[PDB]
């Protein structure tokens, strides 16, 4: 989709 | 002429000026605050977002991260390892424990020296990016959960929620926990309030010199740049001020104390570290000036879940005369980082 996601960065 | 030194400015609004958020942001920009890419705002002494922070020990930190850092000569890469969930009281016990507590020091410069000297040792735990707010629902001024800026158009028109961006995030830090160099997602503004605890120090590069930092970073991490042009958005890159100075990258530093707000501006690069146990609340926001930045933001597409915001709704509504050209991919506007946002015209006459 055009707008979405999350601020939190991918963790390990 | 408005802060040609591009240094970080601090503002002290009266309760009357403090009431209208977007209006005050427009004001500080009319004073040249955006040039440094970072500005501090001390709220009027009467204002308080919450009566007491003694009732949150049972608050859970779902995904604490241990910050492993590898590097040398002022250049580092940070690997955030997810650890088991824990409550604030548990985090506090570890934060204040003899193993992770703030080392003794005299002046800030000394603590800063200790940070850059020991950042790769004894990896700390950061209770970062936690969904939630500590504001009391009746606080209408500078309420991070409801700032009322045009960024609200995203949720209002597409009903899309981007956690941390159009919703608040809490950050429980301890000594030596860090945030890598980056600009906000979609190069938006950000608001950061330190609820309580020890200080949080910041480094900032003027937006008008942002490219120089990207250029420098690309040179230091060629492989990372090869895999992704916007690799800095991965938030894993740490660069010491000594390296910035050595390569001629302009920057400034400031320490945020409990009860103070920090505002980051579009395309303003920043990084920092926490002095000890503390808690901060943050989220993103926008103004009319941001629109052009959003349209030109360099994005990361080498990863899933990265924040992406369609600029169509903003161009259509605020730049209807440029909309057709933009959709055709012919909008060639050039951003002038020194110019204040339109809403500031009011304070410039
Ligand atoms: O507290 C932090 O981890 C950094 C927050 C800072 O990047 C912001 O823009 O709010
Ligand atoms: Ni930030
Ligand atoms: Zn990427």
């Amino acid at each position: 989709p055009a707008t979405g996601g999350v601020k939190k960065p991918h963790r390990y | 002429t408005l802060n040609p030194s591009a240094r970080i400015m601090t503002f002290y609004p009266t309760m009357e000026e403090f009431r209208n958020f977007s209006r005050y942001i427009a004001y500080i920009e009319s004073q040249g605050a955006h040039r440094a890419g970072l500005a501090k705002v001390v709220p009027p002494k009467e204002w308080k977002p919450r009566a007491s922070y003694d009732d949150i020990d049972d608050l859970v930190i779902p995904a604490p991260i241990q910050q492993l850092v590898t590097g040398q000569s002022g250049l580092f890469t940070q690997y955030n390892i997810q650890k088991k969930a824990m409550t604030v009281r548990e985090f506090r016990k570890i934060a204040n424990s003899d193993k992770y507590c703030t080392p003794r020091y005299s002046e800030f410069e000394e603590l800063e020296r200790k940070y850059w000297k020991n950042l790769t040792f004894n990896p700390p735990i950061y209770g970062a990016d936690v969904n939630g707010t500590l504001y009391e629902k009746h606080v209408d001024e500078w309420n991070i959960g409801r700032l009322r800026t045009i960024l609200d158009l995203v949720e209002k028109e597409s009903g899309i929620t981007i956690e941390g961006v159009n919703t608040p995030y809490l950050y429980f830090g301890m000594w030596k926990t860090s945030f890598a160099w980056h600009t906000e997602d979609m190069d938006l503004y950000s608001i950061n309030y330190l609820h309580f605890g020890e200080p949080k120090s910041w480094y900032s590069v003027p937006p008008e010199h942002g490219k120089r930092l990207e250029r420098l970073a690309k040179g230091f991490f060629p492989g990372s740049a090869q895999s992704c042009e916007a690799f800095l958005r991965h938030k894993m890159t740490l660069i010491s001020p000594l390296m910035l100075k050595k390569y001629g990258i302009p920057f400034d530093k400031v320490t945020q104390e409990a009860g103070e707000f920090m505002i980051t501006f579009p395309y303003g690069y920043h990084a920092g570290f926490n002095h000890g146990f503390n808690c901060a609340e943050s989220t993103n926001f926008a103004t009319r000036r941001w629109i052009e930045y959003g349209k030109q933001a360099v994005l990361c597409s080498c990863r899933k879940d990265m924040v992406k915001i369609s600029m169509d709704v903003f161009v259509r509504k605020f730049q209807p005369e440029r909309y057709k050209l933009w959709k055709a991919g012919k909008d060639n506007t050039v951003i002038d980082h020194t110019l204040p946002t339109p809403e500031a015209a009011e304070f410039l006459k």
